[PDB]
């Protein structure tokens, strides 16, 4: 197979209005954000701008191929594929997404979308200017799929908090940490799961 | 009507 | 039947731009604001900007299915559907939506519709640093369709959640609903008024 | 029929690219602004951003139906009918939509399109802090249609004022008055119909 | 025809993705800024915000018809018609067009479209405050199309100025050139517009 | 054949969705970044605001046509083609591309692609003041593609500030593309990317 097959196949079979998954059992996604930039603290209207590339990955088996004479992955258009429907539950902006709105799809159906994007958050930033810092807090999860349709995670998030940060930004990151959340509401007995980020920051001085 | 609402001001235009 | 299936029957049958009415009764739709945050009062040109998700839910049975060995909910984009036509008649802003633009539909025909809005309003904002604080009031109906066709009701206060990172606190949030009858014309006309009282942190 | 067959037959029938001139007279085009608030005067810059219902009408009867045990009108999106391409010969900003793109159609098949728009203007707003106020004039038609394919008329109804205007701005109506012009250019031979709307208007106080 | 009927047949035989050339010469293109405003001058940043009407007229021979009982004109949306792919060379924010895009197609192939447009152009904007004013330079022509295909030529504030700017015009030349660059071994013909203006 | 038949046939044969890929060999990719103006130094938040144009080619033969009594050469929107998802993997703000999005097909199947964009990055901008000035680097490659699937090479020319403007209040006093690739922990892959410095400081 070539990859305009590959790519014929997922078109064929891929429901990007269709949540990939048999019966009742979730699709399990991964979350982990790499901090890029903090761009605009407003010391004034606790508001922060950042900067992150948001790695998300799930499996989706219909999209899956024979790997033998053949591409082990494809860059595939995300308006071809179901992507899940995550949010910043407390940003105060659109995101920006920065980048081509392409995911990579693996041959086994593993799916990998790493979009750079730019977002507000409130977030208390009076001891920004600190040596303990402020810290802005991300809360992301699906949108409208309950923990039976849709599982988030974060990952085992090893790497330099700092590896991926701008040496030029006025601020220096001091620790990310990542919790999971379930949250059930009164109206309804299932649970959404996010998973929230906590970005610990201070002005360098 | 003519006035004040605006969904009354399209089902009776003015 | 499987989410494909309910999904198709969707398309079968859904008409975005066709009010659901049934047996010309209105669609009845129900709308609450849940606040998030308060970001800018701009004393110099009374305005305030705030986010909040609009809990909007309506039926459509001729959406519904059996949900017997079947999934009883599906996510549907809302291009898909036909969404109430609402408005803030007193927004000076367009509503910027946050928030993927998928409904909740279920397996009877309920329909639910949540995004997270931000959006600016006028209000009086001099006695937000008081200790009875300021008041913006948000004015939501139907912006083409009388009581006849659509209905609007509310389903108050909670700051559950609110932003504890905000410079401001809520102090109360009131929901009435009002219905006019005007000389000229048998129908009513319904908005939901929500009174949004906050005031600037101690 | 049902609002499903009147939209049905809506969709068949109606060409939103198609002006409905029904022998080669002009689509009669009325249109009135209702002002709702004005939000930046710029004393500096002479600009000023208002918003206001733009209550436009006309008649298309490519849209009529037979309204005998049937509704009287509906709602139909934008996207489905013709629509006037008016536009502020003197904006220097898109006009912002902040409403839901329908318009109203009735059986007869008379059309009322009424978005509240948000729009800056160049206009004077010296006096605007005096007691007889600044004017801005907002200039009104088609951008593309000459006298013979559009006509443009102001309303009947100066007979309100203010009871739409927000209480919270700022500033005051004084008055609103409406005059109707032909305008011919050097561009182009033929004349071009616009309402031109005076917004008299001061600060509070 | 009625314009339902023309408007079918410009679908019917227009390509808007190809260049309506005739035999191999270049498709003639005149184009011409009616300045409207000069709305934020930047001193600190050397920048200017001008409104102008960009009037853009060409033949497209394949739209023409050929009447009995027909309309002389028509209004057609852009995305039905070849439209010749100008840009400010020197412009550095993306061109927001504020008016409805709908170009007017005559019957015999002349294209008419003038979009009220608002950009934003570096010029040296320290001299706006004196007699003489600054000068606002502006390079219009093809972003793809060289010398042999497209062909720009100017043909005038026209007094559409509006009396309500803080700025008046002292006056406008738009002359016609060529430009070559380093990228590309062709010329492409441009309409070089000098804005002269200054502070009332 | 006509513009009208190369371009139906260009829409034909072409795939926008799948990288043109000649038996798995990368495709190459050309990069050069000519610079128009600098518009905003910050001196406080270290960030600047570029207009650039980025001249980008590479081959895809799918594309090419017979040009015996025939046009070399053909305008075509971005859409109907495959691009590559070239990103300044630094940048802190969405690419605004200021000019028709229109490629240049030549009849051998090279395309070249040129657009205007204007974009904020993070640079140290304290010496842009002095005589030796400041540096903004620019590091540009695929953003999905790694080094057997899109290569990325700087097209040599740097050789001039021919396109920037006379009226910046900056002025530019080099400009280097060298190539690079780049591996974050996040891939296990290489990056190949073009890494562009500018060199610039504030008029006299």
């Amino acid at each position: 197979l070539d990859r305009a097959d590959i790519l014929y196949n997922i078109r064929q079979t891929s429901r990007p209005d269709v949540i990939p998954t048999q019966r009742d059992r979730p699709v399990a996604v991964s979350v982990s954000l790499k901090f890029i930039n903090i761009l605009e603290v407003n010391e004034i209207t606790n508001e922060v701008d950042v900067v992150f590339w948001q790695q998300t990955t799930w499996s989706d088996r219909t999209l899956a191929w024979n790997s033998s004479h053949s591409p082990d992955q494809v860059s595939v258009p995300i308006s071809s594929l179901w992507v899940p429907d995550l949010a910043a539950y407390n940003a105060i902006s659109k995101p920006e997404v920065l980048t081509p709105q392409l995911a990579r799809v693996v041959s086994d159906g593993e799916v990998l979308y790493m979009p750079s994007i730019r977002q507000r958050f409130s977030c208390d930033v009076s001891g920004v200017d600190t040596e303990s810092g402020a810290t802005c807090r991300i809360k992301i999860g699906s949108w409208t799929h309950h923990s039976r349709e849709i599982s988030v995670d974060p990952t085992t998030e090893n790497s330099d908090d700092s590896e991926y940060f701008s040496q030029y930004s006025r601020f220096e990151i001091l620790d990310v940490t990542q919790k999971k959340n379930s949250v059930t509401y009164s109206c309804c007995p299932e649970a959404y799961e996010d998973v929230e980020v906590s970005l610990n920051f201070r002005k360098k001085g | 009507c003519c006035a004040r609402n605006p969904a009354c001001r399209h089902n009776h235009p003015c």
